[PDB]
RNA sequence: AGCCAGGAUGUUGGCUUAGAAGCAGCCAUCAUUUAAAGAAAGCGUAAUAGCUCACUGGUCGAGUCGGCCUGCGCGGAAGA
């Protein structure tokens, strides 16, 4: 009966334990035990893969139940690491990162896709190339 | 090692600090705990990975006595050697500007200037084996000993990173090159090393906080003097100096001298401040050498060469007084690195 | 949005949509949020496709103006916004249904639901649409 | 309230009145804005 | 101009992965949904949270808005 009224998005490194010293002031917003709360996070690095800092959703009720909605992995990392690149951008007239191909981007896309939603497919692989775009991520097919 | 020990419950420690919800009120803490998490995490993993390497090494030392499993040891002792190198350099890691070298002799009178004369060539030859430069500037002699005061000029990149630890009074027992006899005599000389810190000026006035008063002089003239303002008061509030002045007629002309004696004050005050606080540092740096306020004695019939600073001997003396002081120094700043992290 | 080039570019966008389409639903979220849209337009594109583009520009001087030549009982359409939900793959297809279990959900007025055009009635609801 | 010379908006809470031939300015957003002479 | 809604999704987007989550010295000015929304104008937090504006729909319904050339004024203006 209490949906709206304390909500909180969290998750961080995945590659890590119990997130007492990085996530405990957060948890400590509605007075959420960190153990419990551990016991849904430890349960959902072991939910894909370790070592993908991802956002989570969290609902705490005033029953203490709250609703865990974990997400896709950002882009920054999964282009990171599964191109094996590490340039990055900021610097624009010096440095930016070289291609990757269309099926790569079409890849995660389709693993997005199934998460994030829209009306058109296409237009969500579109989404990590506008990722692409200013990170220096270059595009090719 | 024992130092490295204190470092790893250091890293237990943040598990119990950062994690406290009230914790964060502080944001002096906080940001302070945060800036030893940095230095504590990465270094407790280079200790913790060191940890394994090290007891790995023990079981498979004498175990069997087997040179199959010596092959083990092999493996792990050249990872060992190489492992820890990079977890040296970590702990290395602020002051590394260009510094003074003044080193001058102590007790022994001229046999003490004339081992001054060999170290600073070990010095200046360190220095070419890493390509800084050197540039003297005042030079004593004992007539026949080569040098019994002299200040040099290191510069170069890292120079006080490297020669800090240097500050001292060396002590050295040697056959002297000036005794009629063939005895052992004991000598010193004494290093100081300050930084180079830049000298910059004041705008020497900045007429904003200038309490500028102006009266009748007072002295002889006629009706002129008894009104005229010609009389100038030069306070400075953030020094308190007064400086009075009445000789001219025009007070312009007195505003003038008025400024220029308050210029040398100030001026003046600030380098006698410097070179007052200088000397403080270095009667507290240098140490009256007297045999007995050693840091490092180069026994040359021996062939030894120790530190006691962190009581370690050497018997390799001769590399030592052809320049090759690198290996020496590096223990002692890795020593007082690890009394840098229990430091706070 | 400049001027009539702009203003009936949109126009000319709609009678494209009234030339496939033949029926219609009435919709007034004047406290629609974004979730609201991210997943009935979601639904609009999973169900039949983004052919049904929610046109909240009831005015009766505007999207009137779009189309007096084809359901001319929308007059009475114009205060009180509605979205003329038009249903072209399909006529009369399972489109206002849809949104009649959303009308029970959250869609707090429902603009004076009612069935629009080709009954070519009233108030009588039609959920008798082939689905 | 600060006494100038020159007074201008400083947001878009500002608001500029000519009470008594004196321009001053009043914000119902941030009490600092407060304004006169000029 | 008021009065009702939205003002978001990938994205704590790559500071030097401890941090400025549209917000200091960091880049580029992406892509969807569309009646609409800037990877941004401020406040606040280590940061979030929170509240607004652009822009966009219904409403009442008519002139309104910002510059330019100039006449005459107002403040800027306190002495024995």
């Amino acid at each position: 009966a209490k949906k709206v009224q304390a909500y909180v998005k969290l998750q961080v490194a995945a590659g890590m334990a119990n997130p007492s010293p990085p996530v405990g002031p957060a948890l400590g917003q509605q007075g959420v035990n960190i153990m419990e709360f551990c016991k849904a996070f430890n349960a959902k690095t072991d939910s894909i893969e370790k070592g993908l800092p991802i956002p989570v959703v969290i609902t705490v009720y005033a029953d203490r139940s709250f609703t865990f909605v974990t997400k896709t992995p950002p882009a920054a990392v999964l282009l990171k690491k599964a191109a094996g690149i590490k340039s990055g951008s900021g610097k624009p007239n010096k440095d930016k990162v070289g291609k990757i191909s269309r099926a790569q981007l079409q890849e995660i896309a389709q693993t997005k896709a199934a998460d994030m939603t829209g009306a058109d497919i296409e237009a969500m692989t579109r989404s990590i190339e506008g990722t692409a775009r200013s990170m220096g991520l270059v595009v090719e097919d | 090692v024992a130092k490295l020990e204190a470092l790893h419950e250091r890293h237990e420690e943040v598990q119990a600090l950062l994690g406290d919800a009230q914790t964060i009120a502080d944001q002096e803490r906080f940001r302070a705990l945060s800036r030893e998490y940095a230095q504590l995490s990465d270094v407790s993993r280079c200790f913790t990975d060191w940890q394994q390497v090290q007891e790995d090494i023990e079981t498979a030392q004498m175990m069997l006595d087997d040179p199959e499993m010596r092959e083990m040891a092999q493996d792990e002792l050249r990872e060992a050697k190489e492992k820890s190198e990079q977890l040296e350099q970590q702990l290395q890691v602020d002051d590394e500007r260009n510094a003074f070298l003044e080193v001058r002799a102590g007790t022994g009178g001229d046999e003490a200037a004339l081992f001054a004369g060999d170290l600073f060539r070990m010095y200046s030859r360190y220095a070419e084996a890493r390509r800084w430069r050197v540039e003297i500037m005042s030079a004593s002699e004992g007539e026949h000993g080569g040098y019994k005061e002299i200040i040099a000029k290191i510069s170069g990149d890292g120079v006080y990173g490297r020669l800090k630890f240097e500050s001292g009074g060396h002590r050295v027992q040697r056959v002297p090159a000036t005794e009629s006899q063939g005895r052992i005599h004991t000598s010193a000389c004494t290093v100081a090393v300050m930084p180079e810190l830049p000298d910059a000026e004041l705008p020497d006035i900045n007429p904003a906080d200038l309490r500028i008063d102006t009266f009748r002089s007072s002295g002889a003239g006629g009706q002129h003097v008894n009104t005229t303002d010609s009389a100038i008061r030069i306070t400075h509030l953030p020094t308190g100096i007064v400086v009075e002045c009445q000789d001219e007629r025009s007070q312009h002309k007195n505003k003038a001298k008025a400024l220029s004696v308050l210029g040398a004050r100030i001026h003046a005050a600030e380098m006698a401040k410097r070179q007052q606080a200088e000397a403080s540092t270095r009667r507290n740096l240098l140490g009256s050498g007297d045999r007995s306020d050693r840091n490092r004695t180069y026994n040359f019939p021996q062939g030894r060469v120790t530190d006691h600073r962190i009581n370690l001997t050497l018997y390799r003396l001769d590399e030592v007084m052809e320049g090759k002081l690198d290996m020496l120094i590096e223990p002692i700043i890795q020593e007082h690195q690890a009394d840098q992290l229990a430091a706070l | 949005m400049a001027l009539n080039l702009q203003d009936k570019q949109a126009i000319v966008a709609e009678v494209s949509e009234v030339a496939k389409g033949a029926l219609s639903a009435v919709v007034a979220d004047s406290r629609g949020v974004t979730v609201d849209k991210m997943t009935e337009l979601r639904k609009a594109g999973r169900e039949a496709g983004v052919y049904m583009r929610v046109v909240r520009n009831t005015l009766l001087r505007r999207a009137v103006e779009g189309t007096p030549f084809e359901c001319l009982k929308d007059a009475f359409v114009g205060p009180t916004l509605i979205a003329y939900s038009m249903e072209h793959p399909g006529a009369a297809a399972r489109l206002f249904k849809e949104f009649a279990k959303a009308n029970a959900k959250f869609e707090v007025k429902a603009a004076a639901f009612e069935g629009e055009l080709i009954p070519a009635s009233q108030i009588d609801r039609l959920a008798t649409l082939p689905t | 309230m600060k006494v100038r010379a020159s007074v201008k908006k400083l947001c878009r809470n500002c608001k500029i009145v000519k009470r008594d031939g004196v321009i001053r300015v009043i914000c119902s957003a941030e009490p600092k804005h407060k304004q006169r002479q000029g």
